[PDB]
């Protein structure tokens, strides 16, 4: 009886609290009126020619 | 034609005086809202024309490419399919000789 | 507003209606056009595949 099965382990070591994760959520930079309303002008001008 | 630039005039009267309106109401974030919808509905006119030489273009353009494409996967069909019955009968004649060596060296 | 004024007066009433009755054809025949390049992309893809 020489056996040295692989038998998997059940080890208590928790998951211990999560530290203070950064949470920065990046602000996504809503187009502005002149960046929003760009590429409708230019659409207007190539037409208006 | 000057019944609808009286028109567009009437119109645009009127979005003065409704931004006049809104001025005395200090909403001028009702004004650009109002701004953005029109530059939304408005869009296009004549540059359909050249969109559709542009649309020309690339449609010939890409079904040429997809014409050729499927030649050379064709071409690479037919070349493999050929390349592997050649090594399968290599392989049998391979084979019919090294048992009729094998037999006749016994 | 004074870019879409000049598109709406730089086009005459005939093709004013154009936008509606004329225009509608080709914006529909636009469209038309796109979904075929759309279509033949989908098949040059599944091709490559």
């Amino acid at each position: 009886m020489q056996n040295l099965s692989k038998m998997q382990s059940r080890l208590h070591p928790r998951p211990e609290g999560e530290g203070g994760g950064g949470g920065g959520r990046t602000k996504e930079k809503g187009k502005s009126l002149q960046e929003t309303h760009k590429e409708m002008l230019k659409n207007i001008e190539s037409t208006n020619i | 034609d000057a019944l609808k630039v009286k028109k567009d005039r009437i119109q645009f009267m009127a979005v003065i005086e409704q931004l006049i309106q809104m001025v005395q109401n200090n909403s001028l974030t009702k004004f650009q809202s109002m701004t953005t919808l029109e530059l939304e509905d408005q869009d296009r006119l004549r540059k359909l024309i050249f969109r559709e030489k542009e649309l020309y273009q690339e449609i010939k353009k890409l079904q040429f490419d997809r014409n050729q494409e499927n030649k050379e996967y064709d071409n690479e069909q037919k070349d493999t399919n050929l390349k592997i019955q050649n090594l399968k009968e290599r392989l049998l004649y391979k084979k019919a000789r090294a048992q009729l060596k094998n037999q006749y060296k016994e | 507003q004074k870019v879409i004024m000049l598109k709406k007066l730089s086009t005459a009433s005939e093709e004013d209606e154009n936008h509606k009755a004329q225009l509608r054809d080709l914006e529909e025949k636009i469209e038309e056009l796109e979904k075929k390049k759309n279509k033949i992309q989908e098949d040059l893809t599944k091709l490559k595949e």
